[PDB]
This record gives C-alpha cells, structure tokens and sequence, in this order.
C-alpha cells in the first residue's frame, strides 16, 4: 500500500564498439595507394595515354562533356553532405537539360 | 507495350482492350480503392515491359530503367518478390536451353546491380535482399551468369572435343 | 530517431575505409571516362 | 449528375466502340501488311 | 588432361587481344583494380570481427561489384557490337548506368 517505493533507473542497451582508429587510417591509405597505382598505371607506364585531343572547334563540346561528367559528381558530392533531395533534384535537372545536348553533339562529333 | 514486344502491335491493342475492362483487375481497382495494388500492376507491366525490351536488344539503358521501375515497384507493393523470382527464372531458363548471349548477360547483370542496390533503400526492405531465402534466386543467377560468361569465353576459343568435356 | 539524426558516416571511425573506396572508384571512374574518350583505337 | 443506368450505357458503349475499332485496326493491319 | 593448353592458349588469345585494341586495356585493368578494392574491403571485414554500419560495407562493396558489372557489359559491346546499338550508344548508356549507381551508392553510405 501507500508509503515509499524502490527506484527504477532503466538500464540502457549497450552500443557495439566502433573500431580502433589507426587501423582504419591504415586501410584508408592502402586504398589511396591502390587508386594512385591505378592512375600511375594508366597515364604513362602502360602507354594507354592521350593519343588524340580534339583541338578543333569541337573542343567546346568536349569541355561541356567534362562539365557534365564532373558536374553530376559535384552534385552527388554535395548531396552526400547535407543538401536535401529536392535541391539536388532541381540541380541535376538544371544541369541535365543543357548538359545532355552538349554531351550528345560531342558523341555525334566522334564516330569511333 | 508489353504485348507489342511479344508480337505485333495489333495484339497489343487486344491486350490493352482486355485489361482495361477485365473483371479480375477491376476487383482490386474499383473507384474508391486506395489499397496499394492500384499502383502495383501499372508498375509490374512497366517493369516487365522494360525487362523484355532490355533482354531483346541487350541495351544497358533499358535494363537500368527496368531497375528504376523495379525500385519504384518495391516502394509501392509488398509482392515485389514475384519479380525477383521471375526475371531470374526467365534468365535461368535461357541458360538451360543453350540460348545464352551477350545480350542476356548485359541485360540481367545490370538489372541485378542497379535493382538490388536500389531496392535496399526502402526502410521496410532493409538488408533482407542480402539474407532472405526468396531473394537468393536472383543472387544465384547473378552468380552463375558470371560462370556462363567466362565459360562462354573459353568454349568459343578451344576446339569442340575439349569443349565437350567442360560442361 | 529520424534518418538525419544518426551518427554520420564521416563521424564514425569505422566507415573511413568505405568513403575512401567510394571516392577512389569515383575519381578512377572520371579518369576512366576522360582517358577512354581521349585515347585513339 | 449522371445516373447509374446512364453510366451503364456509357460504360457499355465505350466497350463496344473500343472492341469495334480494335477489330477494324486488326483487319486493316492484317490485310495490308507484308 | 593436365589443361596446359587451356591457360597458354587462352593466354595467347587474351594477351594478344589486349594490346591490339587500346581501350580494352583500360577496361580490363580498371576491372582488375576494382577486384582489388573488393578484396581490400573483404579483408577489412575479415581482419576486424564486426561489420558495424553494414550499409557502408554494402555501399563500398556494391559500387565495386556493380561497376565491374557495367564495365564487362561495355566490353562485350565493344568487342562484338550489338545489332541495334552503335559503339557510341554503347558508351552513353554506361555513363548513365554508372551515374545512377554512384548516386545510389552515395545515398546508401549515408
Ligand atoms: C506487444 O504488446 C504487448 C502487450 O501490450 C507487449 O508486452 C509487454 O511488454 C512489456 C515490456 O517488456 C512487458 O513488461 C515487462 O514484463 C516483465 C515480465 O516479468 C514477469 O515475471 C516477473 C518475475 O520473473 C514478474 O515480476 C512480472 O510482473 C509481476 O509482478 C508485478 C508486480 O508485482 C505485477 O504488476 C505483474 O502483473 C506481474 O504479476 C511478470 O510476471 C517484467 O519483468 C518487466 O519489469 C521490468 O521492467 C519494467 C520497465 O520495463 C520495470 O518497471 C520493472 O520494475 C522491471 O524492471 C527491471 O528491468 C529494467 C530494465 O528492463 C531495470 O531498469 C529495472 O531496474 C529492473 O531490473 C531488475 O531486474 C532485471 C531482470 O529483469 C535485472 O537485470 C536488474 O539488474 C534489476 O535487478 C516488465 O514489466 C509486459 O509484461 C508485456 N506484457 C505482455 C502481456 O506480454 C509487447 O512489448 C508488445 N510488443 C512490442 C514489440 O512492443
Ligand atoms: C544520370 C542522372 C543520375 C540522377 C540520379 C537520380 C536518381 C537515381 C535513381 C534512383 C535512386 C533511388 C534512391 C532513392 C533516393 C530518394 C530517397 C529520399 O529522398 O529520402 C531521403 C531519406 O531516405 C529515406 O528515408 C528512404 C525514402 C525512400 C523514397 C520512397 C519514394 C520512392 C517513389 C518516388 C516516385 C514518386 C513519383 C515520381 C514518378 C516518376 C531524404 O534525403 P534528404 O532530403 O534528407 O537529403 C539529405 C541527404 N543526406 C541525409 C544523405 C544528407
Ligand atoms: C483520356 C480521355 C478521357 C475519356 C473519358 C474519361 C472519363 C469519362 C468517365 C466518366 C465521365 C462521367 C461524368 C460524371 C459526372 C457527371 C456530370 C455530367 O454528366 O454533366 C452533365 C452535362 O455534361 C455534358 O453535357 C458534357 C459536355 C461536353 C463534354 C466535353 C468533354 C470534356 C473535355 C474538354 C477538354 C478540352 C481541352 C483539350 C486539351 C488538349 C450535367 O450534369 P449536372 O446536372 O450535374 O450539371 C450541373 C447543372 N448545370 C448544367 C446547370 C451546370
């Protein structure tokens, strides 16, 4: 009946441990050494280098092509940090509408 | 569009005229019925239409927009599982009959890639397509399509008498 | 908790490997498309 | 507003016009295609 | 029946096939280092005992498996082209597929 009652404190659940941090640093620069190994394999050592560069008047569609390919990764990279799905979606709309025309005149200009 | 991919378009208009007024679909599609199979079949048929249109011509784009409507079919209805046991059942029957090609690889393997990284984003369906017994047909056919691809590379390069002792 | 109100992937010490590998695949992909277009076959 | 018998006549006449012009399309297609 | 003719003969066909076409060199060495990133992440999951986010692991893993998949699906269209699909339409579809995979894998890393 009435009187004092024993307390209750709600012993919480345990969180699993994350990682030792310098192990994660070790694997981060291992992956960095692998990607740098990829680029150093590409650019000179395996001779799959830049054989032709379109220095004519179709260079501007090539720079537009790099603007689209780098542009969607800038949009996705902004979407990774904050930047709600609607502003990303209108961003890739406002890039995708002029960008698809200058990334198709370029591929019309190169028949390979 | 689906029956137009199976036969000529004159059978597509018969199929559209059938399913517009059929009593089997108007039962779950009555005027006041917001009961989650109103949006399901109109994504089952767009999913299957881009799948057949992706498996005929072997296009990467039609098998990615087959996977976008597969994802948008997963967002809607809980009987998406049917699709992830039917498109792998189709491809596997394409393997047993000896009708493998590069179109069948180049359609199925990007359907599974985009459609299984994408259907995992719905919070009702978490890592279930990694560890459920009904999504294992798709990962199994995605498994052996690599073996049929590489084996299909070595069959067309070494002679027939050494090729018959391989399969 | 909301989907936003979680410990972030750069905040956690375990997910630095996968952010570094996704960033590696993306940058290697950009040099793959520029290197693929600018080579001559 | 439209009644229910008049909606029945509307639904049936959309069905009959639908199947009729489907059959006309299939006849014109099947006769005049290589 | 030691299969010594298989690895040497396919070594001559494939290893001759690499440097005759300069773009297949890009495709198969980029596939190979994608396999190295899959092995590095898999031995990170083996070297420690937990997979604590488990959406980060399938993010960084399915981007490598999916990108390898799309690269093979372009190499098969450059080696012997599909009938209705040009070699330039073989590549823009790879670009669109790769950007969709990069978005979903940057959404799934959180
Ligand atoms: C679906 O719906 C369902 C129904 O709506 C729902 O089911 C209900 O779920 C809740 C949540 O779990 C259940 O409540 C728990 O029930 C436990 C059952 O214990 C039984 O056996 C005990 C003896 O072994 C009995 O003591 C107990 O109660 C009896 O006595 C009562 C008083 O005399 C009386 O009122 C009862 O009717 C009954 O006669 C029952 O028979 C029960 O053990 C548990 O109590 C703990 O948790 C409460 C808070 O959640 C505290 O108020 C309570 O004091 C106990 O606290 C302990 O645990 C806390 C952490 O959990 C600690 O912080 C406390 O300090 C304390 O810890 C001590 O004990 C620990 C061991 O337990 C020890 O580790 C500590 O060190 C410390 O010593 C709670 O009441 C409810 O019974 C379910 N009902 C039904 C019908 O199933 C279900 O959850 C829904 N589904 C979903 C997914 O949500
Ligand atoms: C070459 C061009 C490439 C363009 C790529 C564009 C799209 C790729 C295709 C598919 C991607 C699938 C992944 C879904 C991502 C959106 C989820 C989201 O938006 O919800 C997220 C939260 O997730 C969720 O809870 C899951 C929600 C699932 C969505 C269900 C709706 C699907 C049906 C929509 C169709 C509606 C009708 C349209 C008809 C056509 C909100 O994010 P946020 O606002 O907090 O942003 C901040 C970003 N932080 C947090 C990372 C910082
Ligand atoms: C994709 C194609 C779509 C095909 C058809 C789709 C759906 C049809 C299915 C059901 C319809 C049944 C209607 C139920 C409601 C009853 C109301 C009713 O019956 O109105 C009737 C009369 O109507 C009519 O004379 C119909 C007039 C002509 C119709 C024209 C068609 C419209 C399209 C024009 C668009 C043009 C733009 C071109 C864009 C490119 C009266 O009713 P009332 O007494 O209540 O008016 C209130 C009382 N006053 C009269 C005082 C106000």
């Amino acid at each position: 009946k009435f009187g004092i009652k024993p307390e209750i404190h709600h012993i919480f659940h345990a969180e699993p441990k994350r990682v030792a941090k310098p192990i994660a640093v070790i694997f981060v620069l291992i992956i960095f050494i692998t990607i740098l190994s990829l680029i150093v394999t590409w650019l000179n050592s395996c001779a799959a280098a830049f054989n032709n560069i379109p220095t004519g008047v179709t260079a501007v569609y090539f720079l537009g092509f790099i603007a689209t390919i780098v542009g969607f990764e800038v949009i996705f990279a902004r979407y990774y940090l904050g930047t709600s799905i609607f502003e990303t979606l209108f961003s890739s709309l406002y890039l995708g509408a002029p960008g698809l025309l200058t990334s198709t005149k370029f591929l019309r200009s190169f028949g390979q | 569009e689906f029956t137009k991919e199976i036969k000529d378009a004159s059978a597509g208009l018969l199929a559209a005229g059938f399913i517009a007024i059929v009593p089997g679909y108007i039962s779950r599609s009555v005027a006041g019925s917001y009961d989650n199979e109103a949006i399901a079949i109109t994504l089952l048929m767009v999913t299957f239409m881009f799948w057949i249109k992706a498996q005929k011509t072997g296009s990467i784009m039609h098998a990615t927009c087959a996977a976008l409507f597969y994802f948008y079919m997963v967002s809607a209805w809980g009987g998406y599982v049917f699709i992830t046991n039917l498109i792998p059942l189709h491809v596997f029957l394409l393997i047993l009959m000896g009708r493998y090609s590069s179109k069948l690889y180049s359609a199925y393997t990007t359907w599974y890639a985009i459609g299984t990284v994408a259907s995992m984003q719905i919070p009702f369906v978490g890592f279930l397509p990694i560890r459920s017994n009904d999504h294992m047909a798709a990962l199994g056919v995605f498994g052996l399509i690599q073996i049929v691809a590489f084996g299909d590379f070595v069959k067309g390069q070494i002679s027939t008498a050494k090729f018959k002792v391989i399969m | 908790l909301a989907n936003d109100e979680y410990p972030r992937s750069w905040e956690i010490s375990n997910s630095w490997v996968y952010i570094s590998a996704i960033c590696g695949v993306i940058v290697a992909w950009i040099f793959f498309v520029v290197s693929f277009v600018t080579t001559s076959s | 507003m439209i009644s229910d018998e008049q909606l029945n006549s509307l639904a049936i006449t959309f069905g009959i016009v639908m199947m009729t012009l489907i059959v006309i399309y299939h006849a014109v297609d099947s006769t005049m295609s290589p | 029946t030691d299969f010594q003719e298989t690895f040497k003969t396919s070594k001559r066909a494939y290893f001759a096939q690499i440097e005759k076409y300069p773009k297949l060199k890009l495709i198969d060495t980029f596939c190979f280092f994608l396999v190295l990133l899959g092995v590095i992440q898999c031995t990170f999951i083996i070297l420690i005992r937990d997979n604590f986010p488990f959406n980060a692991f399938l993010a960084g893993f399915i981007i490598c498996v999916g990108q390898f998949v799309l690269l093979m699906s372009l190499r098969l269209q450059l080696c012997n082209s599909f009938p209705g699909i040009s070699k330039n339409r073989a590549f823009a579809e790879f670009i669109v597929a790769s950007l969709i995979l990069h978005f979903v894998c940057l959404h799934f890393i959180n």
